[PDB]
């Protein structure tokens, strides 16, 4: 019941991040849940003396109607100490991106049992903004562990282990990560079986707040990573064989032995577009060596945890959108594709923010961190809208590409 | 005598690794010195400063500014060594409340509470910084050395101080008159209802007595203003508020100052009054950076002020806002990049009026400025009223929807719909997904010489036609984009043009309307004339016979 000491980097300020406006009913929804958890003792109001500020908003979860504060802990977690005292955070499991199933539980009001470190509490500042500057801004800082904050579970860590020692006991063959205020349990095991290991879990997490309802079900192995597909066609016009060429010299650039003599030989020649060329036998042939180097992986693709993931979105149309989640250039630890059943028929911006979600998720549960993600929309476009559709509680850092890049036809 | 609460103290530390202010005593005339401590004998025996001994080592100078007409004599303390010594403190000054925000309210008083912020005691641990010393008469006895007890003016958290304790003072009145509005900015107190003149000035008279339980003095016979009041620039009446009138200067060669001091006060024009446009006499700023320079008035210029000096001619305001009906706002190209927008929620009635200007860009195309005007209109809309407006756009829903469905980027406008008031936003061209057939089949190529900047420009066709055309004085790109022009200039309605030139496609694929390059802009025209274009690119110098036999035709 007594504080863990907790410090930031030396030579780094707490965060001063600036409000972004809300809208009245996200004020409102705010007004509301701040003035409970002030009740509970969970946040206190704060004066002047704090210069410390990071963002808050509000959203809707998934498949729920109450809204749910959420705190842009991104700087502050920039800032923060780094948790590998006497265990060096959480590794991660790499056996949890080979399960056959994998379930996203909800862990982060569990935070707001443990006090956090008074002297740590004044970074965790934030303002509740009022309409039109009118009223001044509603201060709080927390006296609990936040959600959102890179601290809260690496301090819950060591009390969450003989929360789970009892069911990983019994189960050794489920693999449980825990990722900011996220419980990822997945396992090998049968759909209908699999759900029901996990709310005994469920029933087993209500037994220790004597001393959260709805799931989320990832399938990671049901899923692979994804090769260059080549056309099969009998007749190709010279645009087909252009484009092929086109592929298979951006291809080359990923894989060595890649040629193009012989189908660029058959575009020799000031030819229509839609004109249909034979197949010389060399470029058949050749045609058939690029397709076996395609279905080899990449030889040499490691993943360095000293650095960065980046992922990179294209808007392919139609609700498709293809990513690739790299290190170096040309050296893709994964890649993909989400389409449909999305509910953003007629929003762009809702897509690619689920899209953003999802692939987060995916990262999530292979490197046990988020990507840099370079997003294809105009920054004024995305800063207006993203809070909008925005449902997990973490959030990862992105960048914008105004440049259409020309590998969105090699994706497709 | 009725006991006072006391006010909360906030507490207040220096900045990290800061010693005290130790700055010296400036030598004063005797006349000021005799000011200064008439001054401070009233002041601490109010409670408000108190004379230190000698241990205090810490020293912010004073001085004493006879105010201008009344024979009076006002006491001066330049707490900026203190001030950059002492911590930050939270920002809550971010905005500026806009008149277009406030609801229409039957009776509004405003109270200046410029008295109040010097009865809010101070941090006892942190008087000892306040330190100053008046100097003696020839400077034979020691200063007389005091220091604050409460909340020092021109100090740095002392604005933050004030309003903290203010607003923790103001809750529960507001908490127990919810028919009220109390807003708070600066040194006053706005406060509202929408009840009878009567009630209105007995519950500004409970919140005076509120405010004398914490030992606020607070203003009373008149001396508190109602409605209108010349604030912040503007003007806000009972029913309705504009700019201030402001009227422009005039001079025949004009300075940097002189736009300075009027595109800043035509941008001040534009929240209420519509269509005022700035950019010819912007262009004559950015490309200068000498506060005195001199520029004479472009040939644009004299016809756009022409117009400034018109729109400023009868007098427009701006209604309240209404909660309780929708809020519309509606948009107008204007023309070079400029965008003009009027917010309302009735017809002829503006809440405020504003205007977009593009950003500085290489390219650019109508829909991508009325997108952004859009998001910032929206941004606007949530800060002063709390919510996005619908809005009215001229551009139809079948244009909006061949653009976002095939734009490469993601891209999103909130609840919308088509105004038909001209100059519509259109898209003036559209490439082809799939290879035109019957189209004659342009492969172009261009290459320069890094050296002597010579280079040529040409394309061969399936049909056998074919140019190449020598050019001076250009790049590699230059001659990439050039060579599709001859294409796009010497074929049919329809055509194929096969390139190698990413550049070129990283231009055409962002579908600009309008370039800074006169290049550019010569193929977007031909691309407007065109009935299909299918734009393929292929890599250079694996020989592909267009692109190699006029890549050996290009560089001869
Ligand atoms: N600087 C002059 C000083 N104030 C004013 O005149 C003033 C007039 C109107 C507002 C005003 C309007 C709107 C807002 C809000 F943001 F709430 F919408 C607000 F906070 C204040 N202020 C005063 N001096 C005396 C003489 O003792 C009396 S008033």
């Amino acid at each position: 019941i007594e504080t863990v000491p907790v410090k930031l980097k030396p030579g780094m300020d707490g965060p001063k991040v600036k409000q972004w406006p809300l809208t009245e009913e996200k004020i409102k929804a705010l007004v509301e849940i701040c003035t409970e958890m002030e009740k509970e003792g969970k946040i206190s109001k704060i004066g002047p003396e704090n210069p410390y500020n990071t963002p808050v908003f509000a959203i809707k979860k998934k498949d729920s109607t109450k809204w749910r504060k959420l705190v842009d802990f991104r700087e502050l977690n920039k800032r923060t100490q780094d948790f590998w005292e006497v265990q060096l955070g959480i590794p991660h499991p790499a056996g949890l991106k080979k399960k056959k199933s994998v379930t996203v539980l909800d862990v982060g009001d569990a935070y707001f049992s443990v006090p956090l470190d008074e002297d740590f509490r004044k970074y965790t500042a934030f303002t509740i903004p009022s309409i039109n500057n009118e009223t001044p801004g509603i201060r709080y800082q927390y006296n609990v562990l936040p959600q959102g904050w890179k601290g809260s579970p690496a301090i819950f860590q060591s009390s969450m282990t003989k929360i789970l020692e009892p069911f990983k006991k019994q189960n050794p063959d489920i693999v449980i990560y825990q990722y900011m205020d996220d419980l990822y349990v997945g396992s090998d095991l049968e759909i209908g079986q699999h759900r029901t290991k996990i709310e005994e879990l469920r029933q087993h997490l209500l037994r220790w707040g004597l001393t959260l309802w709805m799931g989320y079900e990832l399938h990671p192995d049901k899923w692979t990573v994804q090769p260059i597909v080549l056309p099969e066609k009998d007749s190709w016009t010279v645009n087909d064989i252009q484009k092929l060429v086109g592929k298979l010299n951006w291809a080359s650039q990923i894989y060595p032995g890649i040629k193009v003599r012989q189908l660029s030989k058959l575009l020799r020649g000031t030819k229509a577009l839609t004109e249909v060329i034979p197949l010389t036998e060399e470029a058949e042939l050749e045609l058939a060596e690029n397709r076996e180097i395609l279905k080899e992986p990449v030889h040499g693709v490691y993943y360095d945890p000293s650095k960065d993931l980046i992922a990179e979105i294209q808007k392919q149309g139609q609700g498709q959108w293809t990513y690739q989640i790299y290190q170096e250039p040309f050296k893709n630890l994964k890649t993909g594709k989400y389409a449909r059943m999305r509910g953003a028929h007629t929003n762009d911006v809702k897509q690619l923010t689920e899209a953003v979600q999802k692939i987060t998720t995916e990262s999530i549960v292979i490197w046990g961190k988020t990507p840099k993600f370079k997003l294809p929309i105009q920054k004024e476009t995305w800063e207006t809208w993203w809070t909008e559709y925005w449902q997990a509680t973490w959030i990862p850092e992105w960048e914008f590409v105004n440049t259409p890049p020309l590998v969105k036809l090699w994706y497709q | 005598m009725v006991p006072i609460s006391p006010i909360e103290t906030v507490p207040v530390k220096l900045k990290p690794g800061m010693d005290g202010p130790k700055v010296k005593q400036w030598p004063l005339t005797e006349e000021k010195i005799k000011a200064l401590v008439e001054i401070c004998t009233e002041m601490e025996k109010e409670g408000k400063i108190s004379k230190i001994g000698p241990e205090n080592p810490y020293n912010t100078p004073v001085f004493a500014i006879k105010k201008k007409d009344s024979t009076k004599w006002r006491k001066l303390v330049d707490f900026r060594e203190l001030n950059k010594r002492t911590q930050d403190f939270w920002e809550v000054q971010l905005g500026i409340p806009h008149p277009a925000g406030l609801k229409k309210k039957k009776s509004v008083t405003v109270l200046d509470v410029g008295d109040a912020y010097f009865s809010v005691p101070l941090d006892e641990d942190f008087r000892k910084y306040t330190a100053f010393t008046i100097p003696s008469i020839n400077n034979e006895t020691p200063g007389i050395r005091y220091q604050y007890n409460v909340l020092p003016q021109g100090w740095k958290g002392s604005p933050a101080i004030f309003q903290s304790s203010m607003t923790k003072i103001l809750e529960p009145f507001a908490a127990q008159n919810p028919d009220i509005v109390i807003y708070q900015y600066m040194d006053d107190l706005y406060v509202g209802s929408d009840l009878e003149i009567g009630q209105h000035r007995t519950k500004i008279e409970e919140l005076r007595q509120h405010l004398l339980r914490w030992g606020l003095t607070t203003p009373d016979k008149k001396h508190q203003k109602e409605p209108p009041f010349l604030w912040m620039g503007y003007e806000l009446h009972p029913d309705k508020w504009t700019v201030q009138p402001i009227v422009l200067p005039e001079k025949d060669s004009w300075t940097v100052n002189d736009i300075q001091k009027l595109v800043g006060k035509l941008n001040w024009a534009s929240q209420i009054y519509p269509g005022i446009k700035v950019r010819q006499l912007s262009k004559l700023l950015r490309g200068t950076k000498a506060l005195t320079e001199v520029i004479p008035l472009t040939e644009e210029a004299e016809l756009e002020l022409a117009e400034n000096r018109e729109i400023l001619k009868e007098p427009v305001h701006g209604v309240y806002y209404d909660p309780s009906k929708d809020l519309i706002a509606e948009i107008q190209k204007q023309g070079q990049g400029q965008w003009t927008y009027q917010i309302y929620q009735e017809p002829f009635k503006n809440l405020k009026t504003g205007k977009y200007a593009r950003m500085r860009g290489a390219h650019t195309n109508d829909v991508k400025q009325l997108t952004e005007a859009v998001q910032k209109i929206t941004t606007e809309s949530i800060v002063i009223w709390g919510k996005t407006p619908k809005f009215k756009l001229p551009i139809q829903k079948e244009t909006w929807e061949t653009w976002w469905t095939e734009y490469w980027q993601a891209t999103w406008i909130p609840e919308w719909e088509f105004v038909n008031t001209p100059p519509l936003v259109k898209l003036w061209y559209q490439l082809e997904k799939e290879p035109i057939v019957g189209a004659e089949t342009f492969y172009v190529d261009g290459a320069a010489n890094r050296e002597t900047k010579l280079g040529k420009a040409g394309y061969v066709t399936n049909k056998g036609r074919q140019k190449v055309v020598p050019l001076t004085n250009t790049t590699n790109q230059k001659t990439e984009l050039q060579a599709i022009y001859l294409a796009l200039q010497d074929s049919g309605l329809e055509v194929n043009i096969v390139t190698d030139s990413q550049y070129a496609l990283g231009i055409i694929q962002a579908q600009p309307d309008k370039s800074e390059s006169e290049l550019v802009n010569q193929i977007i025209e031909q691309l407007i004339k065109k009935e299909k274009v299918y734009l393929a690119w292929v890599p250079a110098h694996k020989g592909i016979g267009g692109n190699e036999q006029v890549d050996k035709l290009v560089s001869a």
